[PDB]
């Protein structure tokens, strides 16, 4: 179960910043000290307990980018499952970025045409708040007209930044496109939701704290998953100060955050506030071996 | 008027010390939980004996059957009938 | 797994009082009816006849009752005690212990071959024999929870 | 107890207010900023009531820029502030000290203290004690400085200290803080030293609590967060904006028994806190 | 050996670093040298165990009156960070009675950015007698001069904490001092070494930059 993810972009696009924050556990202020990635940096990251991710943090500078599509084209773009192209909105060479993306799409269509393309419009915190979404539209349409040209009828894009929680949503949806047996996880989560009579049950990953699945797939915030992921990353970094690891968290006897297994974390919001804690904890412990 | 404020401050000091003493008196440690001694084995006869001890010889001398035999059985049946509790469904659900 | 709603309904039903008709002898309802663990003594499920303060007090009382029961379960001397009513239903042996907590009558019974306890607390005027019969007939209908251990 | 923030322009008063109070006596009230530029002070320009209505005056000195004129202006302010009301506590924050060494920080604080003392000796003010705190936005220093300033304006400090010490001694609590829901300004603690790491743990626990609660709304805040080593962190909302966060150690005991006795003890403590009008 | 519960206290109560309950374990007189080892047999390095010598002193009146266990209290700041133990832990206590035989041989010192006379060093060493020190302890002289105990030696071992006695050779190294360089310009400066480097090239390309980098570090 080896998944080959490519992480490409232009110079200074922030690819290694995403790789460090999501997986290597770096803060937002600690990405300024990062150097320039030379050629391709490989990272073998173990997701859940069975998945292994071969993330290829590519260079992004002009010599490396010209080298990718001429000499190493038979190596970087073969047996590829997911491409993640990072577009910087601070770039003044947007047409060159679109041409680089077109060459990457052409190579992927030539070699491994079953892959999944994702685009992240990074550094979307320097732009003013009023012109963000429209800008995300204005590029994306063009990218769609590019993406449908070289095969690939579908292309999913995300307005991302390292100073908010959108990175977690983008990376969660990128990673979840590779997780096997998602239907079984959804069915078991629905069964547990019916059994415990819970308002919403969300299943994460323990290390990266990315969302894996949700019970639902009073109006609630549509961006609650990424906010909970950011809050849990902050709480893990806070609990590292006490020389220990986070295990459980009970809020108002209504919100239970529990270590479901050695690779997942469950976030259960129930309906009745009068349930004793031990019954919910026991039912959590019974389902610990079920999701394994 | 400031002497009245001094007396008010003295009363406030006494009241705050009384509040501290009152909230200090209800603190229960785990040693108090483990060795409480409140939970003691009690029977009806021992409770009646303790009640008579706090309130304060062979009295009985050795000398119908149908009515007593009917009433005892009816009382036992009425006791056993109301103790029958029917569950509203299964207690443990499978996967 | 477990179902909190059915256990809640069962514990609410065990709060029903007795109203004898052949002999006019009305009894009050039990103060509380709960199912607790046999390891830490905390409340797994609970029900009251009639809010946070009472829940905390009931948890403290459950802890005290389990603390008193732990030494009684591990003691074999003076086994022929008058307050012990060991019943065996469906070839499953258990021991039932009654206690007096000031003005409260507390009857506890371990669910046989399992790590759970059932506890009924009533007022001081409640007879102990009716409590014993109540807890025996309650344990009679709990055959589905037999053999259940904490994970 | 309204505190007045004073300083030169571009010293950081608005940034401090935004960071702390935006993320009565004890609650984080809407404080008053006062941009004071160098000039000649008008004698009694209807400012007696204003400075009589300030519980404690806070002065902000930028350590990056030159500050001898700032100290002169501060002494000029104190010269009438102490004359109008002899009960005002006077506070000075040496702000923007993030990029300085420890020896440089200590020497700068000593120089500022000596200059302020010499200027107050020249102006003839006696019996005045001005406190100094090295503050910065990017770390915990400003929160602790405002904590000390607020603690100087609660007359029931020692009684709260005794109540928290008794609560800690009878619940196996490692460290208990009486935070406020906003601004993360802890109001009372025990006699144990305020560890910076534990304070940051409790503050980010406050943040996690409030954010997670705000994510699920529109249907008394309580929290138990247990770590791998059994150390638990507990939150219970007190009267008004106050909340209690306690790091409690199990010491090889039952988790649920410790939680039950801690809940009962903390409910008793809240019932005791209901009697004293320390809220708001 | 004895057993004790660790404690911490702020500088408001007491200024001493380590305090112990004199009423408990009354074998120790008020003036004594006491080890504060946290290990009882099989010392552990990965787990973290240290021996910290100190001089016995009684609790403060306010702390002894309003007391809450904690047979041994350590002042917060540097000693707490060095020990790195929770607020209530198990520690051990000995009563090493050979003050003369447990003297450290060499105790270092740093006098950066301040002028101490030779007699000032003598007086500061005289005040550091019958007082136990440890590594990186910032002493203070006349409330302005800062010190740093960067090394305590005994029997060829660099001990973490030591006892300074009457026969301890305490030295005062200076981190801000005047230096004179005397470079010989001779016929050999333009000669070549065996590898192929001129000697002045070594002086201006390898010696001076390294010494300036080390001075800045
Ligand atoms: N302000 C801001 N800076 C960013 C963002 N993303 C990345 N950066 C900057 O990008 C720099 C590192 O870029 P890097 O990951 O090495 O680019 P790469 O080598 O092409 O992957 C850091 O100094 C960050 O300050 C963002 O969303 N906002
Ligand atoms: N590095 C740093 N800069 C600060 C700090 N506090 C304030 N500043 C700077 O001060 C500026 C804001 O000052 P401001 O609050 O508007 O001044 P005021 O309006 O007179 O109160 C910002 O641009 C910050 O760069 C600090 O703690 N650290
Ligand atoms: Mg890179």
């Amino acid at each position: 179960n080896r998944k080959k993810l490519l992480l490409m972009g232009r110079s200074g696009s922030g690819k290694s910043s995403m790789r460090s924050i999501i997986f290597s556990n770096y803060s937002a202020f600690d990405t300024r000290r990062l150097g320039a990635t030379i050629d391709v940096e490989h990272s073998h990251l173990r997701f859940l307990g069975n998945m292994t991710l071969n993330l290829w943090d590519c260079g992004g500078q002009d010599v490396f980018m010209e080298n990718y599509f001429t000499k190493q084209k038979d190596h970087i773009f073969q047996m590829v499952q997911v491409l993640i192209h990072v577009f910087d909105v601070e770039s003044t060479e947007v047409l060159k970025d679109i041409e680089i993306f077109a060459k990457a799409l052409k190579q992927l269509r030539k070699y491994s045409p079953d892959a999944k393309i994702f685009v992240l419009l990074h550094k979307m915190d320097l732009v003013q708040l009023d012109k963000r979404e429209e800008l995300f539209q204005i590029m994306m349409k063009n990218l769609s007209e590019t993406s449908s040209e070289f095969g690939f009828p579908n292309l999913i894009g995300f307005p991302t930044s390292i100073w908010d929680e959108s990175l977690y949503k983008a990376w969660s949806q990128i990673v979840c496109s590779l997780i096997p047996n998602m239907s079984n996880h959804q069915s078991n989560l629905k069964k547990f939701k019916e059994i415990m009579n819970a308002l919403e049950i969300i299943l994460f990953e323990r290390t990266t704290f990315l969302v894996i699945c949700s019970s639902n797939g009073v109006l609630l915030d549509p961006k609650r998953f990424e906010k909970i992921s950011n809050i849990m990353k902050n709480f893990k970094q806070s609990c590292t100060k006490l020389k220990s690891g986070f295990k459980t968290l009970i809020l108002n006897n209504n919100i239970y955050v529990s270590e479901l297994s050695s690779n997942m974390v469950c976030f259960i919001v129930l309906k009745d506030m009068n349930i004793p804690q031990e019954l919910v904890l026991e039912n959590i412990k019974k389902a610990k071996e079920f999701f394994q | 008027k400031e002497h009245e404020h001094e007396q008010k401050l003295l009363a406030r000091e006494q009241e705050l010390r009384d509040i501290v003493a009152n909230t200090n008196d209800k603190l229960i440690d785990i040693s108090m939980i483990n060795n409480s001694g409140i939970v003691i084995q009690g029977t009806d006869l021992q409770e009646a004996l303790d009640k008579r001890q706090q309130e304060e010889t062979n009295t009985f001398t050795l000398l119908s059957k149908e009515q007593l035999k009917k009433l005892h059985s009816n009382i036992l049946n009425e006791i056993f009938s109301q103790s029958q509790v029917n569950k509203p469904g299964p207690l443990t659900v499978p996967f | 797994m477990l179902h909190s709603k059915n256990v809640k309904g069962f514990l609410e039903n065990t709060l029903k009082p007795y109203d004898l008709h052949s002999v006019d002898f009305k009894t009050s309802s039990l103060q509380s009816s709960m199912i607790i663990t046999a390891t830490n003594g905390g409340i797994l499920s609970y029900a009251t006849s009639n809010e946070i303060n009472s829940v905390n007090n009931l948890k403290m009382m459950s802890l005290l009752i389990k603390d008193k029961w732990s030494e009684d379960e591990n003691d074999t001397e003076e086994q022929h005690s008058n307050s012990c009513y060991p019943v065996e239903i469906d070839s499953f042996k258990t021991k039932i212990y009654t206690y007096e907590m000031e003005d409260l009558h507390t009857c506890v019974a371990q669910i046989p071959n399992s790590d759970l306890l059932l506890l009924f607390i009533a007022e001081g005027s409640f007879p102990y024999g009716l409590l014993v019969i109540k807890i025996e007939r309650a344990m009679r209908e709990l055959t589905d929870l037999f053999g259940y251990k904490l994970g | 107890a309204m505190v007045l923030l004073m300083g030169v322009r571009r010293c950081g008063k608005s940034s401090i207010c935004k960071v702390v109070f935006h993320n009565s006596t004890l609650i984080d009230l809407a404080v008053m900023e006062l941009p004071g530029q160098l000039n000649y002070f008008e004698p009694s320009y209807d400012s007696e009531r204003l400075f009589k209505s300030v519980g404690a005056l806070v002065y902000v000195i930028d350590s990056q820029d030159e500050y001898i004129n700032a100290i002169t202006n501060l002494a000029m302010i104190i010269e009438y502030a102490y004359k109008v009301n002899p009960s005002i506590n006077i506070e000075v924050l040496i702000h923007k000290v993030d990029g300085l060494s420890e020896d440089f920080k200590v020497d700068a604080q000593r120089d500022i203290m000596q200059r302020t003392g010499e200027e107050l000796l020249e102006l003839g003010l006696d019996g005045v004690q001005v406190s100094f705190y090295l503050t910065s936005i990017f770390d915990h220093s400003i929160y602790e400085a405002f904590s000390r300033i607020v603690q100087k304006l609660i007359p029931e400090l020692s009684f709260l200290e005794n109540m928290l010490d008794n609560l800690i001694q009878h619940s196996k609590i490692e460290k208990a803080f009486l935070f406020d829901v906003n601004s993360k300004i802890y109001v009372s603690t025990d006699s144990n030293p305020v560890d910076i790491q534990m304070y940051e743990v409790c503050s980010e626990f406050i943040d996690v609590t409030i954010d997670l609660f705000d994510l699920y709304k529109a249907p008394e805040l309580q929290n138990v967060s247990q770590l791998a080593n059994g150390v638990i962190i507990y939150l219970r909302q007190m009267i008004r904006g106050l909340a209690l966060v306690a790091i409690i150690r199990p010491n090889g005991t039952d988790m649920e028994s410790c939680l039950t006795v801690a809940d009962y003890n903390i409910d008793i403590f809240k019932k005791g806190l209901e009697d004293i009008w320390a809220n708001a | 050996a004895y057993q004790a519960e660790l404690g911490y206290h702020e500088s408001r109560f007491s200024e001493n670093l380590v305090m112990l309950n004199l009423v408990e374990f009354p074998d120790i007189k008020p003036g004594d040298l006491v080890e504060l080892k946290t290990y009882h047999k099989n010392p552990s390095a990965s787990n973290g165990d240290k021996k910290i010598y100190f001089i016995a002193k009684d609790f403060d009146g306010e702390t002894k009156r309003r007391a809450k266990t904690s047979n041994v209290s350590i002042l917060s700041g540097q000693l707490q960070t060095l020990l790195d133990l929770p607020s209530r832990s198990r520690i051990w206590i000995k009563l090493k009675p050979n003050k003369f035989d447990l003297q450290a041989d060499v105790v270092e010192f740093n006098i950066k950015d301040c002028l101490l006379n030779r007699g000032d060093m003598w007086v500061l060493s005289s005040k550091l007698v019958d007082t136990c020190v440890f590594m990186d302890q910032r002493l203070a002289f006349l409330d302005s001069i800062r010190g740093t105990i960067k090394g305590i030696y005994r029997n060829g071992k660099k001990i973490v904490s030591g006892y300074i006695g009457e026969q301890t050779r305490i030295i005062f190294r200076s981190e801000s001092a005047r230096l004179i360089f005397l470079i010989q310009i001779t016929d050999e400066m333009w000669n070549f070494e065996e590898t192929g480097e001129q000697l002045f090239q070594k002086m201006v390309n390898s010696f001076f930059p390294k010494i300036f980098k080390k001075w800045k570090d």
